[PDB]
């Protein structure tokens, strides 16, 4: 289940295969140090999960708007829309809440199993768990966190980060929605590619 | 052939090849993107 | 007695490119088309010799395909079964896509397989395409001469009718002839301003004239 | 209008400088027939000059009282492409070069005769380490965090 990103190339020594989603893809030797690899696993997990949520948010509402079920602005035009609060207050609230929750996450990263307890209602505490996969309240449906689920999550995360990079680059070069780009590609692929937008 | 490749790996020959490739790249960039005072892509 | 599937090196008294001369010490006749021709000593390093042998094989196969795809359609146009064939102007024709996007798609598709071949050359057996059937035993192929179900669906290699060395020298010799032919066609298309078979027709008639010295 | 500088697309002196350049080029052009190679070269130079002046006007550059564009490096967001963006690009490339050189020096440090690998560069290792500087900021930041960037002697 390990596999190879390049069949000819051999896997690095520090990528034995204990970590989920291990295909031996460290050509630049970024994760040679074990502390660096430990940090990069968490960074990959958080970036991939945020990319999942982001790509869903910039793809599915646009698809539903194009279908006609709802009328939602584009992901690049959603900032200028009207809400009950201004963008600055929302940013401040998000900054406060994210400071708290990400400081808690950083404490778990620095020393695992140290911030599992509620600070207000001390009778509530998370069960012992591996770093990056906090069970208990974050897993209400009690899905089994097998290594197959971790590998699937990492694969979908890598695909989502690639999709977000495609999203931002495509909007930078064409100035239109990614699903609009997909429709333009599906209109006639051989004259609607990367080439004819330059 | 190994000795000739070792000679090609010595400092002046490798420096000449590297700097010639770099100079050619810069000259071609200056031909295709001439008179660049700012970075206007962003 | 049976079918030998190993290349047999040529004897040291093999015919050479320059008879009466001493063949170089790094050319011992183990390679296809080995005639002891290395004035510049480019094959002194055995690793570079293997890389150059693979490069010569690749250039041979591409040149044979190229010269076939030039000559056979040109021979069809002269017969009359092709309306407006011209290999020099074939690149500037109108197709269903632009040449740039076709080039990018070709680059991706061909850099898949050229890179699988690279991995095979670096690590023999790392990529296997021939199926591993339950009791069929797959023989280990040489680097640059693969082929089970796909590349050698005829089983004409591996010691069948002509020994592997004989067929490999035949391939290499036809390839060298095709490389020289393709370079000649490329120079003739810009020098004579005409086609290959037309140039052959005006050279066969009055060969004392209509040459390199009369454009 | 930062520091009392008019924009180059709304500057009379910028157009005046373009007029002098085009007039000098036309005076040089008048000596040759229009179908000749020097005339074509002069015409290409004039077209390049016109494109340069139009691009300088449209780029948002601020022109001084002498008709020449003046760069602003104070960090103003309207002029981030004059210094800050090329500065970031240069810092990235220079960090790439420095990180690749440092990695090559570290790799050949524990050899029998390391100096032989400096007068004669070992090309395969250098080409292996060339692309390691693509992610030079991440590697440098982690090495600084793990205390591997510096040597305590
Ligand atoms: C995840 C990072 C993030 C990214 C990549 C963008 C990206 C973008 N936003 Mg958004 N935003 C982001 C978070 C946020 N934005 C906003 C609120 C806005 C506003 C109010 C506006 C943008 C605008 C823009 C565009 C140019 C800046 C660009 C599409 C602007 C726009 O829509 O295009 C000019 C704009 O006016 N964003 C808030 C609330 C404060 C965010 C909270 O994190
Ligand atoms: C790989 C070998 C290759 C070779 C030897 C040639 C050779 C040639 N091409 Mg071709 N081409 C080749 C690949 C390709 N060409 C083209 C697209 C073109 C165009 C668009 C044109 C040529 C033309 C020419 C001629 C250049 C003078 C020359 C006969 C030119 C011609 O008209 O002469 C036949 C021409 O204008 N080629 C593409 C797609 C980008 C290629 C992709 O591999
Ligand atoms: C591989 C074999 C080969 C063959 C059969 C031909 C055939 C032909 N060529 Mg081409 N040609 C070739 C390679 C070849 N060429 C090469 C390698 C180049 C340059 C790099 C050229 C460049 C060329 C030019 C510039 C011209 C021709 C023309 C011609 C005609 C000969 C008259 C002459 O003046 O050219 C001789 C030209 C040479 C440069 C000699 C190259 C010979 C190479 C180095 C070796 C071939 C020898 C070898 C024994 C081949 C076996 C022969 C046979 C069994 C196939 C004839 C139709 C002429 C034409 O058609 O005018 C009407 C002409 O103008 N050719
Ligand atoms: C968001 C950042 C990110 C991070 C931190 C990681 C982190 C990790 N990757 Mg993952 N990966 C990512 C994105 C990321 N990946 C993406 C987008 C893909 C799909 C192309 C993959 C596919 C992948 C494979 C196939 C493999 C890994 C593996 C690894 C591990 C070792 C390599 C390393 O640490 O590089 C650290 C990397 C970064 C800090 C990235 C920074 C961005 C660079 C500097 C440039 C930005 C480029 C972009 C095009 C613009 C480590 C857990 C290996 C493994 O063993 O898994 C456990 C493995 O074989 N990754
Ligand atoms: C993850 C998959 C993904 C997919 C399905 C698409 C899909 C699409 N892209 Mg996007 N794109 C992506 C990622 C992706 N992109 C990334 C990572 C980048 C940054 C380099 C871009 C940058 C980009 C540009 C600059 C353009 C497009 C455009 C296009 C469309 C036309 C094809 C094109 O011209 O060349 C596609 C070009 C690419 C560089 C291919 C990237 C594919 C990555 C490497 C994953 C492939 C892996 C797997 C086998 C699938 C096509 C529908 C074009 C357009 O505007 O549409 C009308 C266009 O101009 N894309
Ligand atoms: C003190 C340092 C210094 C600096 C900062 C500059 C700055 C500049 N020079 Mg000047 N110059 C200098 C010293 C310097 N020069 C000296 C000593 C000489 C005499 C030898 C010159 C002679 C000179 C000439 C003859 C020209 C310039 C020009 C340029 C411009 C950039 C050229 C270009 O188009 O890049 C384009 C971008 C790049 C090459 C970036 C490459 C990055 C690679 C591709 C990586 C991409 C990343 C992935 C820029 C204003 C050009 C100009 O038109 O000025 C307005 C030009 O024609 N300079
Ligand atoms: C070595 C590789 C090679 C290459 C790169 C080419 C390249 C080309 N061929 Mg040639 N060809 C070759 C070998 C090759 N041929 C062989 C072995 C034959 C059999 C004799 C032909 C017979 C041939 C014909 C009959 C025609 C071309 C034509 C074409 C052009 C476009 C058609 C095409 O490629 O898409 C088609 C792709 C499919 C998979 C279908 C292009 C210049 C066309 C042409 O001349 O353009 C006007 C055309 O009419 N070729
Ligand atoms: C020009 C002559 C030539 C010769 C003598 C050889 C010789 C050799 N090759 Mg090489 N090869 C060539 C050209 C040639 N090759 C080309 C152009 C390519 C690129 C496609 C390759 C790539 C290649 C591969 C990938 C493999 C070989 C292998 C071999 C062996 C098989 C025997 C043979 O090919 O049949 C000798 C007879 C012929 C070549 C006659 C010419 C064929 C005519 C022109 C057309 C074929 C007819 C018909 C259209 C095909 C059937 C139709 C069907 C698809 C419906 C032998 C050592 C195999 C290997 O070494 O494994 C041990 C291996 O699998 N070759
Ligand atoms: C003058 C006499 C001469 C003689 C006796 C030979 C003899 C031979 N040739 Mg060579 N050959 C010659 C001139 C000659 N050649 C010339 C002028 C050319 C053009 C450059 C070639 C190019 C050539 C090719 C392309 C091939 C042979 C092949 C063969 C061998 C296969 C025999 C058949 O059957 C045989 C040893 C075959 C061989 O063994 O190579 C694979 C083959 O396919 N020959
Ligand atoms: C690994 C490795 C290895 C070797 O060794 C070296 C190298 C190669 C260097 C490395 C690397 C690689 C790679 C490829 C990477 C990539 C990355 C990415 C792309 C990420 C993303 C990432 C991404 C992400 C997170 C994303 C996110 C997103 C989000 C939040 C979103 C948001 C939003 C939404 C929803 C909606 C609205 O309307 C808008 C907004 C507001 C905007």
């Amino acid at each position: 289940k390990k596999g190879e990103w390049l069949p000819g190339l051999a896997s690095p020594g520090y990528l034995t295969g204990s970590l989920p989603g291990d295909n031996g893809f460290d050509p630049l030797a970024l994760a040679e140090d074990p502390e660096n690899l430990r940090w990069f696993v968490q960074a990959e997990l958080v970036n991939g999960r945020w990319a999942m949520l982001g790509v869903a948010g910039m793809l599915l509402p646009e698809v539903f708007t194009s279908i006609g079920i709802i009328d939602v602005p584009k992901w690049y035009d959603a900032g200028k829309s009207e809400y009950f609060a201004s963008s600055s207050t929302l940013f401040v609230i998000e900054f406060i809440l994210f400071h708290y929750v990400e400081i808690r996450r950083w404490q778990d990263i620095k020393n695992p199993g140290c911030v599992n307890q509620d600070p207000i209602f001390k009778q509530y505490s998370l069960p012992p768990n591996e770093c990056g996969y906090p069970g208990g309240i974050f897993n209400p449906l009690n899905f089994a966190p097998t290594t197959e689920a971790k590998e699937k999550e990492l694969a979908n995360g890598r695909l989502a980060m690639l999709a977000f990079l495609g999203f931002i680059v495509q909007h930078n070069v064409t100035g239109k929605g990614p699903f609009d780009n997909l429709q333009q590609h599906l209109s006639d692929p051989w004259h609607n590619t990367i080439i004819q937008t330059f | 052939m190994r000795d000739f490749k070792t000679y090609l790996s010595v400092a002046p020959v490798l420096s000449t090849l590297w700097f010639g490739s770099l100079a050619g790249l810069l000259i071609e960039i200056n031909r295709f993107f001439p008179d660049a005072l700012t970075f206007p892509f962003f | 007695g049976g079918i030998s599937s190993v290349c047999e090196p040529l004897p040291p008294d093999r015919p050479l490119w320059f008879p009466g001369s001493t063949p170089p010490q790094w050319l011992d006749g183990s390679l296809p088309g080995d005639f002891g021709f290395d004035p510049l000593g480019l094959g002194s390093d055995p690793e570079t010799l293997r890389w150059f042998a693979q490069a010569e094989l690749m250039h041979s196969r591409w040149a044979m395909l190229a010269v076939a795809g030039i000559l056979i359609p040109e021979w069809l146009e002269s017969i009359g079964l092709m309306e407006n064939f011209n290999w020099y102007d074939a690149g500037s024709r109108e197709y269903f896509a632009d040449p740039t996007t076709l080039f990018v798609v070709q680059l991706a598709l061909m850099g898949w397989v050229e890179g699988r071949r690279w991995a095979d050359y670096v690590n023999p057996g790392c990529v296997d395409i021939e199926p591993k059937l339950p009791n069929r035993k797959n023989p280990k192929p040489d680097v640059g001469y693969p082929g089970g179900l796909w590349f050698d669906f005829m089983m004409w290699g591996r010691g069948s009718p002509e020994p592997v060395m004989v067929l490999r020298t035949k391939e290499i010799k036809n390839g060298r002839l095709a490389m020289l032919a393709f370079v000649g066609l490329c120079f003739q298309a810009v020098y004579t301003g005409e086609g290959p078979l037309e140039n052959l027709s005006r050279h066969v008639a009055d060969p004392g004239h209509c040459n390199i010295f009369s454009a | 209008d930062i520091a009392g500088l008019t924009p180059c697309k709304e500057s009379k002196q910028f157009a005046k400088r373009e007029k002098q350049a085009l007039k000098k080029l036309q005076a040089s052009l008048k000596l040759y027939a229009d179908d000749s190679a020097p005339a074509l070269a002069i015409k290409a130079t004039m077209e390049k000059t016109k494109k340069r002046f139009d691009n300088y006007g449209k780029y948002g550059l601020l022109c001084g009282s002498d008709g020449l564009p003046h760069l602003i490096v104070s960090g103003d967001q309207r002029h981030w492409g004059e210094f800050i963006t090329p500065g970031i690009l240069f810092l990235y490339i220079a960090g790439w070069i420095g990180w690749v050189g440092r990695s090559y020096l570290i790799a050949i440090r524990d050899e029998k005769k390391p100096t032989q690998k400096e007068i004669i560069i070992d090309v395969p290792l250098a080409s292996s380490l060339l692309f390691r500087g693509f992610s030079w900021p991440v590697a440098a930041y982690r090495e600084l965090l793990n205390g591997e960037l510096v040597d305590n002697n």
